[PDB]
Order: C-alpha cells, then structure tokens, then sequence
C-alpha cells in the first residue's frame, strides 16, 4: 500500500547515500 | 519540468561536466544518468527509469539526458506524504518504528534497497533502535 510515497522515499534515501 | 525550468534548478555547468565524466561514445547509460541527477540533487525512482527507456533505450544522447533530468524535478516531493506512509505501519501510534521494522519497508516492496543500504540509512541518522519516523523523513528530505 501507499507504493507511490514509498517510492519517493526510497528515491530520497539513494539521492542522499550517493 | 521542461528543460529550461531544470536549467535555472541545477547549473548547466555541472550537468555538462558530470555527463562528460560517465559518457562512453557520446552517451550515458541510465544507471550513469541516475547516478548524475542524484549527485545534482534530484531523486529519481524507477518509474523516471522505465519512462525514459521506453523512449530511448538504455543508452542517452546528451539531450535524451537532459529531458531524463527533466523528468526527475518532482516539485510535488514533500515530508508528508512520507511520514503518512510510515505511519501506516504504526499500529500503536507511538510515533517509532524500530529500525528492523524500517529495514522491512525498505527492502520489501517498491524499488527495494537492499540490506545494506538499508542499514546504512538507518544507522546514519541514528545510533539508536527506536526510529522517531517523522524526525527521519525530515532529515531525508534535507
């Protein structure tokens, strides 16, 4: 559920770790 | 976002260079571009991924590239929409989750990370097991 938003989240986490 | 909007967003200058650095025969690899907009700031997800190998393959010219980024803007980003998704998972509505739970998420559905990087997120904001989840969609998006 609510795939969208943990899409972005996880878009966030590899834009940070990079 | 068209390519004019991203080029008063991110410095053209950096675009050209951090191109320059991964191209091979005048292109990039998706994987190289995604690895660029991420090191720009941006944050693709597969589905940026997908949209633009629908288009053009799995190898971009430096336009196809540049409308790559264009597509990674996500102006509508925003620190609600992710707490509500953890929150969904917060049963007892203690404002926590446990970093094992966190990993769970992360590694489960959507564009999945795997363990490690998992792990590696979670420990970098905190040393502790109980995760303020709020706190961390904060620290995330900063």
């Amino acid at each position: 559920k609510n795939i969208p938003s943990l899409l972005r989240l996880q878009a966030h986490l590899r834009k940070k770790m990079v | 976002a068209d390519i004019q909007q991203l080029e008063e967003k991110v410095d053209e200058s950096d675009v050209r260079i951090y191109f320059n650095e991964k191209s091979s025969g005048g292109k990039i690899s998706i994987d190289n571009a995604s690895y660029n907009a991420r090191k720009l700031g941006l944050a693709p997800s597969s589905i940026d991924e997908k949209k633009i190998k629908e288009l053009y393959g799995d190898n971009l010219t430096y336009e196809q590239y540049l409308e790559y980024l264009s597509i990674c803007v996500h102006d509508k980003d925003n620190v609600e929409e992710l707490i509500k998704m953890f929150a969904h998972f917060d049963n007892n509505c203690t404002g926590y989750l446990t970093k094992s739970q966190m990993k769970n998420i992360l590694t489960t559905w959507g564009d999945a990370l795997t363990d490690q990087e998992a792990i590696d997120a979670l420990n970098a904001f905190s040393s502790e097991d109980n995760i303020d989840y709020k706190l961390f969609c904060e620290d995330i998006l900063q």
